[PDB]
């Protein structure tokens, strides 16, 4: 409606049944890329810290 | 001098400064022993009198005169300790006429010694390097990890002013009997002084950490008579 | 800061208005927690208080507390020679006559 | 009389502070007149026999 | 998923203290074993275990220092006992910033990985606990080892700063109905003071280490004398953090002892206000004295006097605390449970270790004791016997209230005696070796220093037996812990008084001076629904 | 489910593998890690 | 507590935060950043596309924290009078530690200033290193910071008197006027005749005037967030705790700059 | 008489429902004027309230101090054995011999070393 | 989400505290945007009613077993800290009065009873 | 040596302001007392020297506080404040003269004056409730007293145990020189403004706390800065900043006060050395008289003006005068030949 959706998003965040970071139907775009890239970043810092204990360089 | 096998106390002294250090330490230990005995006796009394006691004094909790008394006496003890410390700190130093100078450059894992005097016109200053004798090459009777191939030789009853500098990392020049311990920084010149009263051999070791072979850098100072010093100088 | 003759009046007043066994034990517990040993009048009121609440063990333990609070033994025997009519009238028996 | 006791912990405190300080002073007056002074005397006697040999 | 939202995505303050405890045990076991490796090489002259490597001996010393100053004492004493006890003492259901507490925990395991990876990728980081600049350059240490060890001191700093800020902001505006800031218990005051020192001391360390990193990896010439710098500057920027640090490890200990001496000696603490003022003075004068760590570098003759005068003045407040503890134990009744034994052993060993401090504060005498095992013997009596003893006392005091399960008294006493004897045998000969002139950080020594070194390697093997027995004690606590409360009357929090009959005692058992021992057997998840009231 | 075994991150009773194995492996790994590093550094530098 | 239906609402004025996964993710991102940065400087990686990913993930983690912290205050409605005071105390205690890192660099500057080494000629800014003229762009930056401090007080007094257009123009001007500060200080690093590694002077000049740069980029982001959140009707005439925190930060930065301009540019 | 006589050897074995009956039978017998109470009642009344059962037991018994002492001695013996086992297997350098530590004495005697307390390198 | 409240007599939960909306072009007021435990406090302070009490415990009289001090609690138990009759004489003793038993304060003797609301 | 001479000045200058805050009015009495006895010290310093009076002042202060402890009578308290102010005046004058004597070079003097004046601010925070009725405050202040005693003992060991003309241009004649009047009066105006600001402000202590740190920072920095930047310029900025702040926050006033103090104190000795006799001891009396007179007389007048013409109007007039004092300070750049 008008620019005051404040009195309408306050009735949705209450009685939602989901965590507040995954309730609105827009959190997918924030939460899929973030957790997708975090896995690669963590799996690349463990491939090179076990590859460095063996003396292999690039 | 040389360390003794089952040591308990300081090494023998050969300089006024070390005697001053010993006297100040023996002065402080007096009051420290007093305090320790007092505390230990109080705990002994508490255990022997008041263990599994029927009466509990649950209203003795303030004190007014006793809190002045466990706050003033430690102050006067600190003042008494502080007086001789300041006297020793300001008094003992090279007040008048240093007589000889030896530059001690501390390289990575050996020492380098220069005698700033005894120069000719062309720059033939007496200089040498002190290394460590390994275990395999020791002769019969030589001390391990304290014996060097070249040793500093100095006269008895002459002021010696050591200038300490370094070229690689932060080292430390120590000779416990003579009361000498100074640092060797990579870009500054430090100085200490010593006077030796009796002839003998004095051994020392480095202090600050510098790497792999930090435990193999002995210092050896011999104090000979004037005639022997002349003979030694007329050969190097 | 309190004097002997104010201690020995405050505690008679306290013992004369306790209504349960809990109260008598509470008042006795902090009566024997000062630098002053209670006078025989205070103990005389304490025994009557123990009599109203109908307890026997407390009347025997009040006397066992005096043996530890007192400095020496002549004082302990001097207490027992002023509190003698009260004991023989109430019926209180000391622990060393029971051997429990 | 014997039925009037007022103060007995204060005297205990005074006697337990007057024995923990005398004992400490005894244990500290042995460090300074039985472990320290004779050592200095021995050292100074040593240095005044070394000078006589050099004089002669 | 209930597991994940409750022990990984967590907000309750009492569910993070348990994880701090489990981390502290691991990181203490590691450092103790590294210390044993240290003492099995300084047993007899020669090259015994580490075949000839003088590197790999400095790595062990550095790792033993870091794992046991940064990963054992702070997480155990400000994490385990602060997060769990401060809110309950002040009547707060939780802390003000829960997610910050969670991050404070979770930054640590990422930091231990870096430290363990700086000891395997190349020769290592044998620079000592204090990473001095001209040695930790790229000429002696060329590898990803010193850098990965500086990044383990950055994450811990963030964790400590966040925790301290949380504590200060919780103890101010999150109290109960009638608790003013003069009726607080002493443990809360200790946590507050250590938090203030943490705020005022950590950024200097961060600046120093980051400048060193820039010098190593980007040739900035902060500490290089060929461009106009001085190494000594680093020393200043280290020791401004160095000396406040050594108090952060002992102040939380002090408060614990107070509680114990007020429980098993049934008497209130002698001069509570005196002790709060004493802790305040000890903390404040701990920032004005940081140059007695550098007396041999060539300081002025008018700056040594100030530092030798300002170091001895600390003895007054600590003497006040010690005398107050003896005063509070004087008149009351004493019953020798396992926490009271540690409380007694603290009062003597800390005094013996701290009286060595007044001898090393003189600039005249430090010429004979610097870089020598006198210092080692000094600080092990105040750290291994002042902080660890307080931790053990706290565990034996508060474990039944948290877990609901009791422990065997006899095995606890056996462990206490073993630890006492081993620690006393292991650290006293260091004073003699220091007086005779043994330098520090040396793998091999001359033949004269053998004998006492053979006695100091005998107590370490007793301390490790004590640790294994501690592990068995925890095991016997967790299994069949409910049936251990009837073996001994040590389970009782307070014995009946002289006139208090058994029947009356069984109806009114807990008489306390804080909320801690009125909460249920394991404290409820949401403990305070309707607020507590104080007069 | 509040109780004396409900605040611990691990299960102690009514368990397939007895608790002694998880308890002991923790201490064994903790006290054996510092020897692996020494072995790795000694074998990387020739000596044994 | 004797109101009729009082048990249906909380009995104490504090916030019980729900379970959130952000601490673990920020910790993992920081671990990855630390390891990658420690390795990449000594080989062992080669490609520089991992460090950037780590930094991006860390920043995303802070942003996703702040989303929940805003939803908990503007929509759910859990910010009583006590929670607000707690937040203010926390922010002030962070700003204090943020200031104390600068005292360290100032001490490191005065320790090298007084007592110059023998290797360098006994003179500040030495031969071959021409300092920066303080009658140039460093004068514009001071005027711009003073004006920026003056324009944000017009916004906070334009929100208590209930004017919308008058709170947006001030924020716009402040953001667009700190962007000029960043630009003027990024085109003065390209007109210099001394590098990071020529002396101790150029190693402290770029270590106290480079951290200020990052803290100004933080200000730009914060003011962008405040404008975007005021445009969408989130701020009331008596409940705006982003504006106060972003005003206490600008003044601290200005006061720090007035010391970086008297001690680094004039004295030498 | 059997219910009250010799409570010192039977009191803790009874259930928790046979103790309240005794306590509530001695609570209506003490209301009478004392000197009407038997001696066994007096002893039982003293034992029930102030006696060595339950919360008045000692922390340490005579059979626990022996256990602690013999545990600590056993803990010391294991460490002694392990240290000896590690001590027999050592690297003994050539300098740790008496025939070598007698020559060092001659060297340190020619150059007068430690004229005070003493020089001696003999420890074998 | 439901009917909006006007004073704290028709507020039965968090469903009655949403509020009307502001108008486009104005800075909204706290009386038009406040939902949870903020608008409760705001409504209480506009009448004189303090929703969160901060009045310490009674220190006027002692308590006998016939006339005990009454403590109101919305739970079965409440923690009470006693310090004496003249309010700072007795040291602090903590107690847990509940619905089946009363506290008695081993030092001074004041008795506390629990009133369930 | 030279550093020790500074530590003594720090302690002495800290003590006076620590007593100001303590009270136990009485402070008003103490200040007048100082004005009265300060001039005399010029004669004493020239002949006996500084070190004898310097340490005597400390023991006179100690016996004064002992008299405080002994007697609670109001007349006895006034006499104790009088003796305390006498000792403070002697110690301050002797310390300033001795520190001037040790550091001959102007730049070193400017360096040391800031660290010396830092104790002046430190005394404000350190001992406001100094030695309060409760013994806990005495216990808390015991450690700092011990430190002061040990450093004074170090001074005694250096000066005594171990080996370490006539003034012209009278005070009125000195005032006849305009530069002396300007330099002395600038400090007086700067202190007077804040002194009048402080009492009326709370009606219109916590706010004044940041000013304590601001004064320390300013005094430390500007002592070094002034020689390179130009001493008159720092005063010209500082006085106008003080006027701007006063006319219409505490930290800025403190920092500007640090500006004015560090700019004006060392510059006085320069004028005395250049255009007068080479005497350091006599000159500081004028400055000290300005310091004491500003706080002794004027706070009562400021309080009386407040609520009569209003706090805003009193602050407006004080700010107006302070802002107008700025043009006069420009003349302090260079003195004429003499
Ligand atoms: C955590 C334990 C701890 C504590 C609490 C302290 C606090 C103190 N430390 Fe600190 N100290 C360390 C551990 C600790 N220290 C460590 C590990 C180092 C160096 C680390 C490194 O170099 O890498 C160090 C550094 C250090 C040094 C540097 C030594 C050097 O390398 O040359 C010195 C002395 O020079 C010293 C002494 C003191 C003193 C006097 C105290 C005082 O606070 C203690 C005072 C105690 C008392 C005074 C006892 C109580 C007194 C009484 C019972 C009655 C009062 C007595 C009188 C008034 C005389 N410490
Ligand atoms: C280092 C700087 C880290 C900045 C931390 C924020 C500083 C202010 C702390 C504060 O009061 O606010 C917190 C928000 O922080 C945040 O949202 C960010 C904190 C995490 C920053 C990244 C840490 C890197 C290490 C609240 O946190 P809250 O969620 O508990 O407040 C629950 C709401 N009622
Ligand atoms: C140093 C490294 C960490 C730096 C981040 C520090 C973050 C501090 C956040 C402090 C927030 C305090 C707070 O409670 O603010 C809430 C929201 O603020 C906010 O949401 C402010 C968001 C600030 C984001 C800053 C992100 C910078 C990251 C670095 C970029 C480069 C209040 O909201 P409210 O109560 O006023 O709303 C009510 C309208 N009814
Ligand atoms: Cu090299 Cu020491
Ligand atoms: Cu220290
Ligand atoms: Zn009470």
């Amino acid at each position: 409606t008008a620019t005051e959706k404040i009195i309408e998003l306050q009735k949705f965040y209450q009685s939602t049944n989901k965590p507040i970071y995954a309730a609105h139907p827009r959190s997918k775009y924030y939460l899929i890329p973030y957790f997708g890239l975090l896995g690669v970043s963590v799996a690349a810092t463990l491939f090179y810290t076990g590859r460095a204990c063996f003396g292999i360089k690039d | 001098d040389v360390p003794t096998p089952w040591g308990i106390f300081f090494q023998d002294s050969a300089t006024p400064n070390m005697e001053g250090i010993i006297e100040l330490h023996n002065n402080i230990m007096f009051y420290l022993v007093l305090i320790l005995t007092f505390v230990s006796y109080i705990l002994y009394t508490i255990i022997y009198n008041y263990s599994n006691a029927t009466i509990v004094h649950k209203y003795m909790n303030h004190g007014q005169l006793i809190e002045i008394v466990w706050t003033t006496l430690p102050a006067v003890i600190l003042l008494i300790i502080a007086f001789p410390s300041f006297i020793l700190l300001y008094l003992c130093d090279e007040v008048i006429s240093p007589a000889m100078t030896i530059k001690a450059i501390g390289l990575q894992w050996y020492w380098k010694y220069e005698y700033s005097d005894f120069i000719n016109d062309d720059g033939e200053i007496v200089e040498f390097e002190s290394y460590v004798i390994p275990e395999e090459l020791l002769e019969d009777g030589q001390l391990r990890l304290l014996d060097v191939d070249a040793s500093v030789v100095v006269p008895v009853d002459t002021h010696i002013r050591f200038i300490v500098s370094s070229a690689d990392v932060i080292h430390d020049f120590c000779v416990p009997a003579l009361g000498v311990k100074v640092d060797a920084s990579p870009g500054r010149l430090n100085q200490t002084s010593a006077l030796i009263q009796r002839e003998g051999v004095y051994y020392g070791q480095c202090s600050e950490l510098c790497g792999v072979m930090h435990s193999a850098m002995p210092i050896k100072i011999e104090a000979v008579s004037l005639y022997e010093f002349i003979n030694w100088l007329d050969e190097q | 800061e309190e004097t002997y003759e104010e201690f020995s009046q405050r505690y008679e007043k306290e013992f004369d208005e306790a209504y349960d066994l809990f109260e008598v034990q509470r008042v006795l517990n902090n009566c024997f927690s000062y630098d002053i040993v209670p006078s025989p009048a205070v103990i005389g009121k304490a025994l009557n208080a123990c009599r109203r609440v109908n307890d026997y063990a407390t009347a025997v333990r009040v006397f066992e507390g005096l043996k530890h609070k007192v400095e020496t033994k002549e004082q302990y025997d001097a207490y027992l020679e002023e509190l003698k009519d009260v004991r023989e009238e109430l019926g209180i028996d000391l622990k060393e006559e029971l051997f429990p | 009389s014997l039925t009037r006791i007022q103060g007995s912990v204060k005297r205990r405190i005074l006697t337990d502070i007057s024995v923990g300080l005398t004992l400490g002073f005894g244990f500290a007056s042995y460090w300074w007149w039985g472990v320290h002074k004779p050592t200095v005397a021995h050292r100074e006697n040593y240095y005044i026999e070394l000078a006589k040999k050099k004089k002669a | 998923m209930n597991y994940i939202n409750r022990w990984l995505f967590s907000t309750n303050a009492k569910d993070i203290a348990v994880l701090y405890f489990i981390f502290a045990l691991f990181c203490g076991l590691l450092g103790s074993i590294m210390s044993l490796i240290l003492r099995l090489e300084l047993s007899a002259p020669g090259n015994q275990i580490l075949m000839g490597n003088h590197q790999l001996f400095n790595v062990v010393a550095t790792a033993h220092a870091v794992l046991m100053v940064f990963f054992l004492v702070m997480p155990a004493a400000i994490g385990f006992f602060g997060n769990y006890l401060l809110p309950l003492m002040i009547g707060a259901s939780d802390m003000s910033f829960a997610r910050l507490n969670n991050i404070s925990f979770w930054l640590l395991p990422p930091a231990l990985v870096s430290l363990l990876a700086s000891a395997l990728i190349e020769n290592g980081a044998g620079t000592g606990w204090t990473v001095y600049p001209p040695l930790a350059g790229v000429q002696s240490h060329s590898g990803p080892s010193v850098d990965l060890a500086i990044f383990a001191l950055h994450l811990t700093s963030i964790s400590s700063l966040l925790g301290a800020i949380n504590f200060i902001t919780t103890t101010l505006n999150m109290r109960t109905i009638g608790m003013t800031m003069s009726k607080l218990p002493l443990f809360v005051w200790a946590v507050v003071f250590t938090s203030i020192l943490l705020l005022l001391s950590l950024p200097v360390l961060s600046a120093g280490v980051t400048l060193l990193l820039l010098d190593r990896n980007f040739n900035t010439s902060f500490f290089e004398p060929a461009g106009g710098g001085d190494p000594i500057l680093y020393q200043h920027l280290f020791w401004f953090f160095g000396h406040p640090e050594v108090y952060i490890l002992i102040i939380p200990g002090f408060g614990i002892i107070s509680h114990i001496v007020s429980t098993y000696s049934k008497k209130p603490v002698f001069g509570a206000i005196g002790m709060v003022y004493a802790m305040g003075s000890i903390g404040f004068l701990g920032l004005l004295v940081w140059s007695h760590h550098m007396y041999t570098v060539g300081l002025d003759v008018d700056s040594r006097a100030y530092f030798t005068s300002a170091t001895m003045v600390i003895a007054v407040p600590t003497g006040i605390k010690i005398f107050s503890w003896l005063a509070t134990l004087y008149g009351g009744s004493i019953r020798y449970t396992t926490p009271m034994l540690y409380a007694f052993a603290f009062l003597f060993l800390f005094t013996v270790g701290g009286l060595s401090g007044v001898v090393l504060s003189n600039a005249s005498l430090d010429i004979a004791f610097h870089d020598t095992y006198y210092v080692i013997g000094h600080f092990h009596y105040v750290l291994s016997l002042g902080a660890v003893f307080s931790l053990f006392a706290g565990y034996y005091y508060w474990s039944p209230l948290i877990t609901g399960l009791y422990y065997n008294n006899n095995l606890a006493n056996i462990q206490f005696w073993l630890l006492f004897i081993g620690t006393n045998v292991t650290f006293f000969p260091m004073h003699f070796l220091g007086l005779n002139g043994m330098p520090r950080r040396i793998p091999d020594y001359p033949d004269a220093f053998a004998g006492w070194n053979a006695i100091s390697s005998f107590g370490s093997l007793i301390s490790i037996i004590s640790v294994i027995l501690f592990a068995y004690v925890i095991y016997d606590q967790l299994v069949n812990g409910l049936t251990n409360k009837q073996l001994s009357t040590n389970s009782l929090f307070k014995n009946p008084d002289f006139i208090e009959s058994n029947i009356i005692f069984n109806d009114n058992s807990i008489k306390s001076s804080s909320i801690d021992f009125l909460l249920t057997s394991p404290p409820l998840p949401h403990t305070f629904n309707t607020p507590a009231i104080q007069s | 489910d509040v109780g004396p075994y409900s605040n611990l991150p691990f299960k102690v009773k009514n368990r397939r593998v007895p608790y002694a194995v998880p308890h002991f492996l923790f201490f064994a790994i903790g006290m054996g890690i510092p020897f692996f590093a020494c072995y790795v550094q000694l074998k990387r530098s020739g000596s044994i | 507590m004797r109101i009729q239906n009082r048990e249906n609402l909380q009995l104490f004025p504090f916030h019980l935060v729900t379970n959130s996964p952000w601490p673990l993710t920020t910790s993992l991102a920081l671990m990855s950043l630390a390891l990658t940065l420690g390795l990449t400087m000594h080989g062992y990686i080669g490609n520089h596309l991992w460090l950037f990913l780590a930094i991006s993930l860390v920043l995303s983690s802070i942003f996703l924290w702040v989303r929940d912290v805003v939803i908990e205050g503007t929509y759910l409605g859990d910010h009583t009078i006590a929670v607000r005071k707690g937040l203010n105390i926390g922010f002030m205690l962070f700003v204090l530690s943020e200031i104390l890192i600068f005292a360290a660099l100032f001490w490191s500057y005065f320790h090298s200033a007084m007592g110059p080494t023998i290797e360098i000629g006994c003179q500040w800014p030495p031969v071959g290193i021409t300092s920066i003229k303080p009658t140039e762009l460093p004068l514009l930056n001071t005027i711009i910071l003073l004006a920026s401090g003056a324009t944000v007080t017009w916004a906070h007094h334009s929100i208590l008197y209930k004017d919308r257009q008058g709170t947006l123009v001030g924020l716009f001007i402040t953001t667009l006027l700190i962007i000029l500060f960043v630009g003027c200080q990024v085109l003065e690093y390209t007109w210099a005749t001394f590098t990071i590694a020529d002396s101790v002077f150029g190693s402290i000049f770029y270590a106290g005037t480079g951290l200020h740069f990052i803290h100004m980029v933080m200000l730009i982001v914060m003011l962008a967030i405040c404008y975007a959140r005021m445009y969408f009707y989130h701020f009331t005439s008596n409940h705006h705790l982003g504006l106060e925190t972003t005003i206490l930060y600008l003044h601290v930065l200005d006061i720090i700059w007035l010391f970086l301009y008297i001690v680094f540019y004039w004295w030498g | 008489n059997a219910t009250v006589t010799n409570l010192e050897k039977r009191w803790e074995d009874l259930p928790e429902t046979d103790q309240k009956d005794i306590i509530s039978q001695l609570s209506e017998r003490q209301k009478l004027p004392w000197k009407d109470l038997t001696l066994s009642e007096k002893k039982a009344a003293w034992y029930i309230s102030f006696g060595e059962w339950g919360p008045r037991r000692p922390v340490h018994t005579k059979e626990d101090k022996l256990y602690i002492f013999w545990g600590t001695v056993i803990g010391i013996v294991i460490s002694a054995t392990i240290f000896g086992a590690f001590r027999y297997n050592r690297n003994v350098p050539k300098t740790m011999n008496r025939e070598w530590q007698a020559a060092s004495d001659e060297y340190l005697k020619s150059k007068n070393a430690e004229p005070f307390t003493g020089y001696s390198q003999i420890q074998s | 989400q439901f009917k909006t409240a006007t004073s704290i007599a028709e507020v039965e939960g968090l469903e009655n505290l949403v509020g009307p909306g502001a108008k486009t072009g104005t800075v909204p007021t706290d009386l038009e945007q406040a939902t949870g435990l903020e608008r409760y406090e705001l409504l209480g302070k506009l009448e004189g009613i303090e929703v969160f009490d901060e009045t310490p415990l009674e220190a006027v009289r002692k308590g006998t077993m016939k006339d005990p001090i009454l403590i109101d609690s919305y739970d079965d138990y409440r923690y009470v800290g006693c310090t004496g009759v003249p309010a700072d004489s007795h040291n602090i003793e903590w107690l847990k009065p509940t619905t089946e038993k009363n506290a008695r304060c081993w030092e001074c003797g004041s008795v506390y009873k629990l009133n369930f609301l | 040596s030279r550093k020790l001479i500074l530590f003594i000045v720090f302690l002495a200058l800290l003590l006076d302001n620590m007593l100001l805050t303590v009270v136990v009015l009485l402070f008003a009495s103490k200040a007048t007392v100082q004005l009265i006895t300060n001039p005399f010290i010029g004669l004493l310093t020239n002949r006996i020297g500084y070190p004898i009076p310097i340490f005597a002042g400390f023991c006179i202060m100690f016996v004064s506080t002992i008299m405080f402890a002994f007697s609670s009578s109001y007349a006895f308290l006034l006499i104790a404040r009088s003796l305390q102010g006498i000792g403070s005046s002697c110690s301050s004058v002797a310390g300033m003269g001795m520190l001037a004597s040790v550091y001959t070079d102007d730049e070193e003097r400017g360096n040391v004056m800031g660290i010396a004046l830092g104790g002046l601010a430190m005394g404000v925070l350190v001992g406001p409730p100094f030695g309060s009725v409760l013994y806990e405050f005495v216990g808390k202040t015991a450690p700092f007293l011990v430190l002061a005693a040990l450093v004074l003992l170090d001074g005694a060991i250096q000066l005594f145990v171990l080996q370490p003309s006539q003034k012209g241009t009278p005070l009125t004649t000195l005032l006849k020189d305009p530069y002396i009047l300007i330099a002395a009066g600038s400090i007086c105006f700067a202190n007077m403004g804040i002194a009048m600001l402080e009492p009326a402000l709370p009606i219109w202590g916590v706010a004044f706390l940041p000013a304590s740190i601001s004064y320390l920072i300013g005094t430390n920095i500007f002592g070094i800065l002034a020689h390179k930047m130009g001493r008159w310029l720092c005063a010209l900025l500082g006085m106008i900043i003080v006027g701007v702040s006063i006319l219409c926050p505490n930290f800025g006033v403190g920092f500007a006060i640090g500006m004015v103090d560090s700019s004006m104190m060392p510059i006085m000795g320069y004028l005395v050395d250049l255009r007068h006799v080479s005497v350091y001891g006599s000159v500081y009396a004028i400055a000290d008289v300005a310091f004491c007179m500003g706080y002794a007389i004027g706070p009562s007048a400021g309080g009386a003006i407040a609520k009569a013409i209003g706090f805003p109007w009193l602050m407006t007039i004080i700010g107006i005068i302070d802002i107008l004092f700025a043009p006069l300070c420009f003349f302090l750049r260079s003195p004429p030949a003499k």
